[PDB]
């Protein structure tokens, strides 16, 4: 149409714009008791050890809170839920063309690296805390980044509303060297105590993963899983 | 000099000719030849050697600063063939963008992906008319994690490939012909075979009985993955091991 | 040099004095008296201020008033064209002195002289870009041109009202009152109406600060005189 | 005085490169547009008609930039790719800012200044597309409008564009009546005026598209004519020159 | 030394380049202004009309704002983006200074913008000139007429593009104070000098006229065709 | 100021989606009774609750990208893929978010199965096969709708019980000029129901 | 100044060769009158 | 190579820029530069021509200070020479500042033809017209003698002439055990080869430029002073004749 | 509190009609504190790169990086039109990896545009 | 032949209009090692010919034929580094417009981006036009999709054609071969037919290379794969 109040051409990215006003009128509404709309959290036990030849991610359920972010690397988020969502999928897409270009299956300190630089770019402001957690050429590797920018590569991590139990029952229970099972029992047990007053599980095994043929894209499939009335109007269409 | 572009269909380098050549990037390739300097890389089982020739045609010239083989990372070695400037400039970017992708990544540079994005700048140099390819080819080393030893080639028209025997400079299709011959036979060189290759597929096309001087040797091993370059006893240790045999 | 040139950043790193994310660059920031004197387009806590003025149209021109006497409530930004003040000196002042070259450069390029409105909206506009950053702005652009008498209030908060009768100040309550007037009143009757309505401000006061006489004004049509 | 540059006048003010750029599409298929009382039409000529392409996107050169307007390119075809796609942006960005749909001409002047803008600008090659636009609003109603490299538009009542075009223009202008035009005998007229300037080979309906733009209960239905309705019309013309030979 | 680069000196001291913008001027259809007591005039023709073409799409006059218009001759592209530059700057300079534009002060905003295109030879000139009329905020008639060099001048009446010669020594000599005393002289007059370049007059001459206080009116062909019978009543 | 109160339901090859209407307000202030479902596709709606600046802004800027998309690819939008639209846009503010909460009801133009979506203002999808609210009354409505949903509904029971949702849950005794439009979708027609509740 | 007038249907006012800069300055002009007129603008800013 | 020799950014039919190869030929075109390197230090030496008997002694100085440590001895286009010592002087001071100590004399040599390589890239600016040699001492990396060409090719060497009779002096200095002598002899013998190769004829009344930097100046860059100039200047004389 | 009102000398001019609605009251300070961070990131990544090559490599190594940017950032698309940014994303380092700048508020579909040849010439610096 | 420098100007046109530096570009293209795309009624066929056919060159190392997606795959014939830097670019605008919309980038709108890109590099100037012409090979919809992009930014859908050296007597060989109703291991047969048609010498599996799309998705032949088919 060409607005005569353009000059340059626009750019992508955040927004910005609604900031000011929004400042404005929360403080408004909050003095009339208005309710806002709020962002969803998902606050639940997310935990993850590392065994013998591989890890285990565990998380609370209904829904999904376990991510694909490699055939090798997967991430439970604790935070806001759409922050987790999209950091993910962004490093999932990411990963994906690092990995194509390579022709090999990726790292999970490259995930971990792209994750904790984006998460400091966006200055905690995104809040996404993460249990990363993969199997490379490398080892098995879990890390936990948080919402600032800053990652801790663990043994066994847990983060949500549990995590002092999970974290008490990994103290108490966990060695170096477990196997398949026992891991997945202890992160399980860890994420019931932690929930108790489903629980998902991913189970990346180093035996189950080959380092040495040439990576080939994966195939994904989707997620998100009396009184009477008086009709006063009814319009039918087609 | 200042600005425009030269007309004529091997003048400037986004001039295409009737036949769809870029002429331009061609003779960036006869650049390579300006030095008249040969350089064979090899990879063996569990290593990869690089040997180029050494002239220093001056007795006042200190001769422990006349080098091709440099170090792109701690890990990855390369021999540069072509204009010396213009090879020390190339080592240099190399060296920054495999610094970039540690930073980046949280893991060193692979090799392949080490030349891929010297091709990719050096693509983007023969499509636009301010900038020229640079003349000269640089031969990267390495050992990867679980593929092996690697040797791989850019040049100046932004093409790539990895190689399991290659050569740059005055005699490349003469070493290459020699390389070809000897790979046909059998490639499995455990780590000294590899560097009497190199070293007579050097002394071969050239017809010269080498000096521990007249030679650079650079070597990766699965065992000791750094970039190591040998001194002249080691050199001569090998030249006085392939001469008795 | 020739490249950093042909750059044209300028950026401080394609310079000299560059030791990390910036160091000395080129003096540590340390620079000279400005490049660029006037003649060309290049924590304090006292400011001063204003009090009492009218101002009406007519049939016969315009006529400010302002409380008498020293300091300054009327700027003569031309011979054709008047402004009273109101709320900061220095900000009536530097603004009203910005219209009146305005107002030149006009004249001088279209050789004909600019009309009040024009002249009130420059002003406006160039007062509400710094609306809300605390300018205390009050004039009064008064001045006669091919449309006749003008009079507009253009104010630092954006307003600008065209109207045949003004007041500012504190008399301004007594002083728009005692303003019961006719567009038809001879020009001894007019001056007579200003004096006393500055006079029913004051008849509370006397000569004294921002006290005297009544600095009355006549915007006619070839350009402004003072009565008295 | 030459015609290297765009940003350049012969010493009688011609502008060589821009007219270098409107020859570039009488080599292009020839694009016809005609004007009806209730309707407007776009016959365009089948250029890629090779054995081995693939059954395509609904048309070839007709393309909906609206739900009330299409266009038909003749030219270059990536300059033509990049064009429709800022036409189609041009339109929303209308209907972003007024909530009322682009009107046909507001639409066919952006994107002439836009095509003007490149033949100004040095160092920028002019757009080598004419292109042809057809549609509704509220103003002027069916309205069909031309455009050629240098920015230049106008509307018409019949026109034609690209190979061929000046023998299809004085056919038209001969048998075009104003006033008393349906949308059948624009089609009857469209059909023998292609005919008569594609003969380079026989008429088939595989080697033309016709789209109608329309108006159905206060919807516009822009509609590209399915192949077994062109063999019907070319029928009905064959039929209607065998009768008028003998 | 020569011609082909916009902003290079010939040895005689001629810039060259806009000089063949403005020979681009010359080929244009013939525009005629008259400016009169209270009536402001355009006529242009219309060269070669096709029968089969939408006239009110290649219009050569245009509204820049209520007081002021404008017809030029040239290339009709360059035109068009000149007279959406004068139309945005009307408006502009409304919200500036609240007064209608001058009819001077838009001739010089669309001669500084044809000026602004002479530079830079990485830039193309305007191949247009314009005749802008109008009425001023006082009620003053205005002529005005720009050339692709950003050089403008006030007439009395004018005319640019092919012919504008003709018609130049036509209103030399037939304007006069008596020509000028009512609304329909003034357009006769038009009309008159339009004649002098159109064969088959009146379907091919496109008037408009301009009253003070009133909007810009396109005649219809069958007012022009009205004037042209009395011209030719007025023949004898 | 009173966001509002969107809804949606599955039935049997067929959705529901439902917003209030608020028939009788004279109310002030910022703007209350606004449209709040728009048609996005043949069979597609989508619902806005929340600020009615941010729900017209949102509509607006969503039919601009949607109708760039069905141009472009030529084909006519999927439910799901809409939901992804709506949630890019949400999120590239974010910062500063519109202060809207949608609800995707649809109908897939390929086998006609039932999708029913609900995102937050920056945009995280909740996709469920029974019922999506959407509003500052969330809660009751969220428990209205659990009592009464029943699987495999037919157009009739789909009606009958986003109904009876709806008004059982803006209820608080206050019906009083508080409506409900009612958007059927199946996959031969859509019918419109505005209604009040008896009580009144 | 010499006006040189080209033709009589043109207002003299309009081409005046002498101009004012400031009411003690005044300017004559003679060449491309174009550049001469953004030097005499120039001139106008700079005395303001 | 006509035809391809306009830009720095072409390419002759057989991989030779030639505006570079002019370049050097520009740096002939000047009066000659000699560095000998020392068992303790370095020496540089230039046959200085005097333009006029109205310069002040000194100006047109060829024998710079780049830091410290460093000295740098130039030929070629005498404004493109000052502005390549006020890059290397910029680059020495910038490594002291990030790193706090001096700067190696292979990495200042390093920085410096990598800039002048990049001048020889584009059709933007043209290669410099100007050979330089930079010399330092440190007690922790003996003594070090550099010279850059207008390509950017550095190299480390033990004697080094540029200029007109890089040559002749070339064939001068290669008569030396530079590697075991100490600065004096070498400052003598630097002041006989620039007056061998002086053409006394053609070129007219030169004045010599000598410099050092050793363990005689505990690694800082000098003039040598003006006794040891003049018993040099006499022991060049009287082996000329 | 700013200071700065160039003030000595505001007499800048500009039009109206195409300033829209500019409120410097507020432009002190920013919306978010993201805000700036956000819309200058490719230009601090750019300094924060040219700062490491030169205090590690020297001058000629950000003048070189800036010399190929500005080539390629020439040969493009006029400004009313969006362009690909292949050769420049090939040299930044961009070409495997996308921002949220790629995927949030596309450029290439705008949403607003002004005119041709308003946005050629203020990209000329002409205004 | 340097006509009126029209032939050395990306953006003159000549004064019959044409372009004559983008068919130039073209001429790269032509120059190029054969390529054969055949679509099937159950799949698409990418085979081309390798430059690389010495016994000294890695073959985990680089490849003509590369997947943008799982379900989309090119081969090129041109210039192999300007064919690397838009195969860069089609993954990451694959990439964007899942993340985008959440479902995998059909083969025509990614054909579209792709040629709009080329096409932004043959209109400006000081610039040079990209030497590759592209086939894009993807299955959506369970439906197979052929298309080729030129150097121009002018993409065509294809049933079967042939690109690089003697693709005119390949595209010839094609139509006399290629039915509709072909399946994908019949159009594999056609395919490394059509290329052994114009093939200097002894065709072997390590100096062709193949890719095949099908409703499992994009995937290159391994060398064994190549070999059997070859067998036949």
């Amino acid at each position: 149409m060409a607005a005569v109040s353009v000059y340059a051409p626009p750019v992508g990215g955040f927004s910005f714009d609604n900031c000011r006003r929004n400042a404005v009128l929360e403080a408004d509404f909050a003095k009339r008791g208005y309710k806002l709309p709020k962002v969803r959290k998902t606050g639940t036990t997310i935990a993850g050890v590392v065994y013998k030849d591989g890890i285990v991610l565990g998380a609370d359920t209904n829904c999904s809170k376990i991510h694909f972010i490699s055939p090798n690397i997967y991430c439970c988020g604790a935070g806001t839920a759409a922050d987790t969502d999209m950091t993910t999928q962004l490093i999932s897409s990411n990963l994906e063309l690092h990995s194509l270009s390579t022709g090999r299956l990726p790292r999970v300190v490259t995930a971990n690296r792209m994750l904790k630089q984006m998460l400091f770019r966006y200055q905690g402001y995104i809040g996404a805390a993460l249990v990363l957690g993969g199997v490379d050429v490398t080892g098995p590797h879990l890390y936990s980044i948080y919402p600032h920018g800053s990652t801790d590569k663990l043994p066994y991590v847990t983060m949500g509303s549990g995590s002092l139990a999970a974290m008490a029952v990994f103290e108490d229970k966990f060695r170096p060297d477990m196997e398949e099972e026992e891991a997945k029992n202890l992160v399980s047990e860890a994420i019931a105590a932690g929930i108790f007053n489903n629980i998902d599980l991913c189970v990346i095994s180093k035996n189950k993963l080959d380092f040495l043929r040439p990576y080939t894209v994966p195939n994904k499939k989707g997620t998100r899983l009396t009184t009477a009335v008086l009709t006063e109007k009814i319009t039918p269409l087609e | 000099m200042s600005r425009g572009s030269s007309a004529g269909f091997d003048r400037h380098i986004t001039i295409f000719s009737p036949e769809g050549r870029l002429y331009q990037v061609e003779y960036a390739f006869k650049a390579i030849n300006q030095g008249g300097l040969t350089s064979v890389a090899v990879r063996g089982k569990d290593c990869a050697v690089i040997v180029t020739q050494k002239k220093v045609p001056d007795k006042l010239l200190d001769s422990s600063t006349v080098t091709h083989l440099f170090k792109i990372t701690e890990n990855i070695g390369c021999v540069m063939t072509g204009m010396t400037a213009d090879s020390r400039s190339q080592v240099q970017r190399a060296r920054y963008e495999a610094a970039n992708w540690k930073y980046k990544y949280g893991y060193e540079i692979p090799v392949d992906m080490l030349c891929k994005r010297i091709a990719d700048i050096s693509q983007v140099y023969t499509q636009n008319a301010e900038m020229r390819p640079l003349g000269c080819c640089m031969i990267l080393i390495g050992i990867d994690e679980e593929q092996g030893p690697q040797v791989y080639k850019c040049d100046p028209a932004g093409y790539y490939c990895g190689f399991k025997a290659t050569a740059a400079g005055v005699k490349q299709t003469e070493s290459t012909s020699f390389l070809e011959k000897k790979v046909k036979k059998k490639f499995d060189w455990t780590f000294e075979q590899t560097v009497e290759t190199a070293i007579t597929c050097l002394s071969t096309v050239l017809s010269i009985d080498f000096k521990p001087s007249e030679i650079e040797v650079g070597v990766v091993t699965v065992e000791n993955p750094k970039f190591r370059i040998l001194t002249e006893a080691e050199i001569d240790a090998h030249l006085v091991a392939l001469a008795e045999r | 040099m020739a490249l950093a040139s042909v750059l044209e950043r300028p950026l401080p790193v394609n310079q000299r004095g560059f030791f990390g994310l910036g160091g000395r660059a080129d003096l540590l920031d340390l620079g000279p008296g400005s490049l660029s004197d006037g003649l060309s387009l290049a924590p304090g806590i006292e400011m001063l201020h204003g009090t009492t003025t009218l101002a009406f149209k007519f049939r016969h021109g315009v006529i400010v008033a302002a409380d008498s006497r020293t300091v300054k409530k009327v700027i003569e930004i031309n011979p054709y064209l008047l402004g009273t003040m109101a709320g900061g000196a220095a900000d009536c002042s530097f603004w009203e002195r910005l219209l009146a070259r305005q107002c030149r450069i006009y004249e001088l390029r279209n050789k004909e002289r600019i009309s009040v409105a024009a002249a009130s909206k420059l002003l406006a506009n160039m007062v509400y870009q710094y609306k809300g950053m605390g300018l205390s702005m009050g004039t009064m652009i008064c001045g006669w041109d091919k449309r006749g008498p003008g009079l507009y209030y253009v104010d630092s908060e954006g307003n600008r009202i065209s109207g045949a009768t003004f007041s500012v100040g504190s008399g301004s309550v007594y002083a728009y009152g005692v303003m019961d007037r006719g567009y038809s009143y001879d020009l001894e009757v007019e001056q007579a109406y200003d004096l006393a309505r500055r006079a029913i401000y004051q008849a509370t006061y006397r000569d004294a600060y921002s006290g005297g006489a009544v600095n009355l004004y006549h915007v006619r049509e070839d350009g402004w005189i003072r009565v008295s | 005085r030459y015609d290297s540059r765009t940003t350049i006048f012969s010493p009688e003010g011609r502008l060589y490169q821009v007219e270098y750029a409107m020859e570039a599409i009488g080599h292009a298929g020839t694009c016809l547009g005609i004007l009806a009382n209730d309707g407007v039409l776009l016959a365009a000529e089948r250029r890629n008609i090779h054995k081995l392409l693939d059954e395509v996107f609904f048309s070839e050169k007709i393309y909906k930039l609206n739900e009330d307007m299409a266009c038909s390119v003749a030219g270059i075809t990536s300059d033509a790719n990049v064009l429709t796609n800022e036409l189609r942006l041009i339109a929303q960005r209308y209907l972003l800012q007024y909530q009322e749909p682009i009107p046909c001409e507001q639409l066919v002047t952006a994107l002439c200044d836009i095509k003007q803008a490149y033949t100004q600008f040095g160092g920028k090659r002019p757009f080598g597309v004419s292109l042809l636009y057809i549609g509704w609003d509220k103003h002027y109603g069916f309205q069909l409008y031309q455009s050629d490299p240098s920015g230049n538009y106008g509307g018409w009542k019949a026109t034609c564009i690209g190979n061929n075009s000046a023998a299809a223009v004085s056919m038209l202008k001969q048998d075009y009546k104003e006033g008393e035009m349906t949308l059948k005998s624009a089609l009857a007229l469209a059909i023998k005026v292609l005919n008569k300037t594609m003969d380079v080979s026989k008429l088939s309906a595989e080697k033309v598209e016709i789209a109608t733009l329309t108006r159905e209960n206060g919807k516009t239905v822009i509609r590209v004519l399915k192949q077994k309705e062109v063999e019907q019309l070319i029928k009905k013309h064959e039929e209607e020159e065998a009768k008028a030979e003998r | 030394s020569y011609d082909r680069a916009i902003t290079v000196f010939s040895p005689d001291g001629h810039l060259f380049q806009v000089e063949y913008a403005q020979e681009a001027v010359k080929k244009g259809s013939t525009a005629v202004g008259v400016r009169g007591r209270d009536i402001v005039v355009l006529g242009v023709e219309k060269k070669s009309v096709a029968k089969l073409q939408d006239e009110r799409t290649v219009r050569k006059i245009c509204a820049l704002d209520d007081n002021v218009c404008m017809a030029f001759a040239g290339l009709t592209a360059d035109a068009r983006i000149v007279i959406n530059r004068a139309r945005v700057e009307c408006q502009s300079h409304r919200l500036t200074v609240e007064d209608p534009v001058t009819v001077e002060y838009i001739t010089r905003y669309i001669a500084s913008l044809k000026q602004r295109y002479t530079q830079s030879n990485g830039r193309r000139p305007f191949g247009i000139s314009a005749l802008i009329v109008g009425f001023d905020f006082d009620g003053t008639p205005r002529l005005y007429q720009t050339d692709p060099s950003g050089t403008y001048h006030a007439w009395k009446a004018n005319a640019i593009g092919r012919g504008a010669k003709s018609v130049r020594e036509f209103l030399e000599k037939n304007y006069t104070d008596e020509a000028i005393e009512t609304d329909d002289l003034t357009i006769k007059l038009v009309i008159k000098a339009l004649l002098e370049v159109v064969q088959s007059g009146g379907k091919n001459i496109e008037l408009a006229v301009m009253r003070r206080d009133q909007s810009l009116k396109i005649l219809n062909p069958e007012e022009i065709e009205k004037y042209v019978a009395e011209i030719e009543k007025e023949k004898e | 100021y009173n966001g509002g109160a969107v809804m949606a339901m599955k039935g049997k090859n067929c959705v529901a989606i439902a917003a209030d209407r608020r028939f009788g307000i004279q109310a002030q202030m910022v703007t209350t009774d606004f449209q709040k479902i728009f048609p996005m596709g043949d069979r597609l709606y989508i619902g806005l609750a929340g600020l009615a600046t941010d729900v017209q802004t949102v509509a607006q800027r969503l039919k601009f990208r949607l109708n760039l998309y069905e141009l472009k690819e030529g084909r006519q939008i999927k439910p799901y893929t809409l939901m992804s639209m709506v949630a890019n846009l949400l999120y590239e503010k974010r910062f500063g978010p519109y202060y809207t909460e949608p609800v995707i009801a649809g109908l897939d133009p390929k086998t006609f199965k039932p999708f029913i979506c609900s995102l937050d203002l920056i945009g995280c999808p909740m996709v469920t096969d029974d019922f999506v609210v959407s509003g500052t009354c969330a809660e009751q409505m969220y428990g209205m709708c659990e009592s009464l949903w029943e699987p495999n509904m037919d157009p009739d029971h789909l009606f009958e019980t986003i109904s009876q949702a709806m008004l059982n849950a803006v209820d608080r005794d206050a019906v009083s000029g508080m409506g409900v439009i009612v958007h059927i979708i199946e996959k031969d027609k859509i019918t419109t129901r505005t209604l009040k509740a008896r009580m009144d | 100044v010499e006006k040189r007038i080209t033709s009589p249907l043109m207002e003299p006012s309009s081409i005046e060769k002498i101009v004012e800069i400031d009411a003690h300055i005044g300017c004559a002009m003679s060449g491309l009158i174009a550049d001469a007129k953004t030097l005499i603008d120039k001139a106008r800013v700079e005395t303001q | 190579g006509t035809g391809y020799d306009l830009s720095a950014s072409t390419f002759s039919p057989d991989g030779r820029v030639f505006q570079v190869e002019y370049a050097m030929k520009a740096v002939e075109n000047s009066s000659t530069a000699i560095g000998i390197r020392c068992k303790d230090g370095v020496v540089f030496g230039v046959e200085k021509l005097v333009l006029s008997k109205l310069y002040e002694e000194g100006s047109n100085k060829r024998l710079f200070n780049v830091d410290r440590h460093v000295g740098m001895a130039v030929a070629g286009l005498l404004a493109d020479a000052r502005s390549l010592a006020d890059i290397a002087r910029e680059e020495a001071s910038n490594f002291r500042s990030n790193f706090g100590y001096n700067i190696p004399l292979k990495h200042l040599a390093d920085r410096v033809a990598m800039y002048v390589h990049a001048y020889t890239l584009y059709s933007a600016v043209r290669p410099f017209g100007c050979s330089f040699m930079l010399g330092s001492y440190s007690v922790n990396d003996g003594a070090q003698l550099y010279m850059i060409d207008p390509s950017g090719v550095s190299y480390g060497y033990w004697g080094c002439a540029i200029g007109k009779a890089r040559q002749a002096a070339k064939t001068e200095i290669e008569k030396l055990q530079m590697k075991e002598m100490t600065c004096r002899d070498i400052v003598k013998e630097v002041a006989k080869i620039i007056y061998i190769v002086h053409d006394e004829v053609k070129d007219k009344a030169f004045e010599l430029e000598l410099s050092w930097v050793g363990e005689l100046t505990n690694g800082r860059h000098e003039i040598v002073p003006k006794d040891i100039r003049e018993e040099a200047e006499k022991y060049a004389k009287e082996s000329l004749k | 509190p700013v200071t700065e009102l160039s003030a000595s000398g505001p007499f800048e001019s500009h039009d109206l009609l195409r300033k829209g609605f500019s409120c410097v009251k507020n432009e002190l300070l920013p919306s978010h504190p993201l805000e700036l961070s956000e819309k200058n990131f490719q230009l601090n990544q750019d300094k924060m790169n040219f700062s490491t090559l030169r205090n590690i490599q020297g001058l000629f190594a950000p003048l070189k990086l800036q010399m190929e940017f500005k080539a390629v950032q020439q040969v493009q698309r006029l400004p009313f039109l969006s362009s690909s940014n292949l050769s420049l994303d090939v040299l930044r380092g961009n070409d495997e990896t996308i921002g949220f700048e790629d995927i949030l508020n596309d450029p290439s579909q705008s949403e607003v545009m002004g005119e041709p040849h308003l946005m050629v010439e203020y990209k000329l610096g002409l205004l | 032949m340097a006509e009126r420098g029209y032939s050395f100007s990306l953006t003159t046109f000549s004064p019959s209009g044409k372009l004559v530096q983008i068919e130039y570009a073209l001429a790269a293209v032509a120059g190029g090692a054969p390529s054969v795309g055949i679509k099937a009624a159950n799949g698409v066929v990418l085979a081309t010919e390798k430059k690389q056919k010495s016994i000294l060159y890695d073959e985990r190392s680089v490849h003509k034929v590369e997947p943008i997606t799982k379900h989309i795959g090119l081969v090129y014939s041109g210039m192999g580094p300007d064919y690397r830097v838009l195969v860069h670019r089609a993954r990451k605008l694959a990439q964007q417009y899942y993340l985008v919309y959440q479902e995998p980038i059909p083969t025509a709108q990614l054909v579209q981006r792709v040629a709009s890109v080329m096409q932004e590099y043959t209109q400006s100037g000081g610039v040079r036009p990209f030497g590759v012409s592209l086939l894009i090979c993807g299955w959506n919809e369970g439906r197979p999709y052929l298309f080729q992009s030129d150097p121009s930014g002018a993409y065509f859908a294809w049933k079967a054609t042939a690109m690089g050296k003697n693709y005119v007597n390949g595209k010839t060989f094609l139509e006399k071969r290629y039915n509709e109703d072909l399946e994908l291991e019949d159009a594999i047969h056609t395919a490394i037919l059509t290329l052994k048609e114009s093939f200097e010498g002894q065709m072997t599996e390590d100096n062709i290379e193949v890719g095949i799309c099908n409703e499992a998705g994009f995937r290159r032949l391994t060398p064994t794969e190549v070999k059997d088919y070859l067998a036949a």
